[PDB]
């Protein structure tokens, strides 16, 4: 299953693509690039696709974009600064016809933060509840800790059974 | 500042900035400036990276691409001005960068380099940015090689739709201004990629890599960090009693030392053209001290123990070596080892002991 994980730099999308993988054995070193690797949840395989190409790479991607059969938007909770900006590119995604048909799992991230923005806080700010022809779950997570990782894994794998 | 020629302490001193950068490159580098190993300078720290052995080459990447250190920020361009791309083309320019440091991980960090290979690239090659209706043209095509390269060699894409040589032409449709790159630049590109992978450079951390895929137990809990150095292999005898003798060849370890453990192995296969490892047991450096022993069994005999504070003194493992000289070598680097591991605690609990305040 091919996944798409993107979301503003600090969000913790590097953080959390190695502690998903981290229980998967790395024998050899990761070829020269951007951060990819499998992950196998309920007899799923997933290739995750850790990207965050600016805008001037943005035209890229786009012949993988025609077989991503699912997203993964990660937000940092408690940058409130940078939650329009989030919101911006995440909608600038969702505009693309290529994933049309992907599913979108958000991790509301870096919720051990004191002042964190709540799944239903981040919900409003991203605008989720507009959406309508889209499978969507948001998912407060701690990637540090690993809490709510495998329930939003849960979600997509069921979304995708192949 | 250093004894005669080159002193046990200053040596260890040296290690210990470098053992620092390999954990943290910030950190490391403001260290070797403080203890007059690096000049301040941004060229001087540029050169130090580029020349100094010991430093793990993703590490140089993570501290080359920190985008919001101005230090940082003007090591990287001296470091990307030390480099001759004039009369290469983009693959083979990039080809030379990427093998001095590793542009893997993160998107932000890959970008800062790369941006700052394509402004010198540009600088360089006049000529080819003139045929471009835009010059990002060149940063674009950049990462456009670069994730090439991850398309056809990371094994998590598998044959499924691995790029041919019209997949990449037809990718990067349009992004000259709404133009098209050469299709034959392209091609060239394409082929030159596919002729042989984009590797980075032999590090000090490929050796240990090496080690670590030939044991088979428990491969002995990643052991491949990157301030992770293997000081030497040696073989040992076990000795379970010291007061008890034992058949010659008997408990026949595989020792490998690494700046901060010690690992133990029985062998596994042998066979012809490559050993394999088994894996017995693991020893942290850090409160360990060494003794040499003989007696009417054991002549070359060595003990290790583990003094902590308040359970004092604790026999970790004993072995026997088969000559005097071996017995001195390996004794000889493991107390250095050790001694470099003491003082980087030492080290560690004064930063934080500051950091409270
Ligand atoms: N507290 C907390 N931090 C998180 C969490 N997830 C990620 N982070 C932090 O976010 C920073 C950047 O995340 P990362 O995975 O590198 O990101 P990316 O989207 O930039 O690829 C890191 O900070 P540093 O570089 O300062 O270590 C990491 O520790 C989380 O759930 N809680």
């Amino acid at each position: 299953m091919r996944i798409l994980m993107v979301g503003l730099d600090a969000a913790g999308k590097t953080t959390i693509l190695y502690k998903l993988k981290l229980g998967e054995i790395v024998t050899t070193i990761p070829t020269i690039g951007f951060n990819v690797e499998t992950v196998e949840y309920k007899n799923i395989s997933f290739t995750v696709w850790d990207v965050g190409g600016q805008d001037k790479i943005r035209p890229l991607w786009r012949h993988y974009f025609q077989n991503t059969q699912g997203l993964i938007f990660v937000v940092d909770s408690n940058d409130r600064e940078r939650v329009n900006e989030a919101r911006e590119e995440l909608m600038r995604m969702l505009a693309e016809d290529e994933l049309r048909d992907a599913v979108l799992l958000v991790f509301a991230n870096k919720q051990d933060l004191p002042n964190a923005m709540n799944a239903a806080e981040i919900t409003d700010k991203l605008g989720l509840h507009s959406l309508r022809h889209r499978n969507w779950y948001i998912q407060a997570t701690c990637a540090t800790s690993g809490d709510g990782l495998y329930e939003g894994l849960d979600w997509l794998s069921n979304q995708l059974r192949n | 500042s250093p004894a005669f020629s080159n002193d046990v302490i200053r040596k260890r001193h040296y290690r210990i900035g470098l053992n620092l950068f390999n954990k943290k490159p910030e950190k490391g580098v403001q260290y070797l400036i403080e203890r007059g190993f690096v000049p301040d300078t941004p060229v001087g720290v540029a050169h130090f990276l580029l020349q100094r052995k010991g430093l793990s080459r993703q590490m140089i990447g993570e501290f080359l691409g920190n985008r919001q250190k101005q230090f940082n920020r003007d090591v990287l361009d001296c470091v990307v001005d030390e480099m001759d791309f004039s009369t290469m083309e983009l693959d083979e320019a990039l080809r030379k960068f990427q093998a001095h440091i590793r542009v893997q991980g993160k998107a932000q960090k890959v970008e800062r380099l790369i941006e700052a290979f394509s402004q010198r690239y540009c600088i360089c090659n006049p000529g080819v940015v003139r045929q471009f209706r835009n010059p990002d043209t060149i940063f674009i095509l950049a990462f456009a090689i670069i994730l090439l390269n991850t398309d056809m060699y990371s094994p998590n894409v598998k044959p499924e739709r691995k790029m041919k040589l019209e997949d990449f032409i037809k990718n990067l449709r349009g992004v000259d201004d709404g133009e098209d790159i050469p299709r034959e630049m392209l091609m060239g590109i394409y082929e030159r990629i596919r002729k042989r992978e984009l590797k980075t450079n032999e590090d000090h951390v490929s050796q240990v890599q090496k080690v670590e895929k030939l044991i088979v137990g428990k491969l002995g809990c990643v052991l491949s960090l990157p301030h992770r150095r293997l000081v030497c292999y040696c073989r040992l005898f076990e000795v379970p009693d010291p007061n008890k003798p034992q058949k010659l060849g008997l408990h026949q370890r595989e020792i490998f030392l690494f700046n901060d453990l010690l690992v133990v192995t029985k062998i596994f296969q042998k066979k012809k053209n490559s050993v394999t490892y088994s894996f017995r047991q693991s020893f942290s450096l850090y409160g360990m001290q060494v003794l040499l022993f003989e007696n009417q069994y054991y002549p070359n005999g060595i003990r290790l123990t583990s003094s902590v504070p308040g359970a004092d003194i604790k026999v970790l493992i004993n072995f026997n070596a088969p000559n005097p000289q071996d017995r001195k070598k390996f004794t000889d680097d493991l107390r250095e080892s050790i001694a470099e591991v003491q003082e980087m605690e030492k080290h560690r609990i004064e930063s934080e002991l500051e950091k409270q305040k």
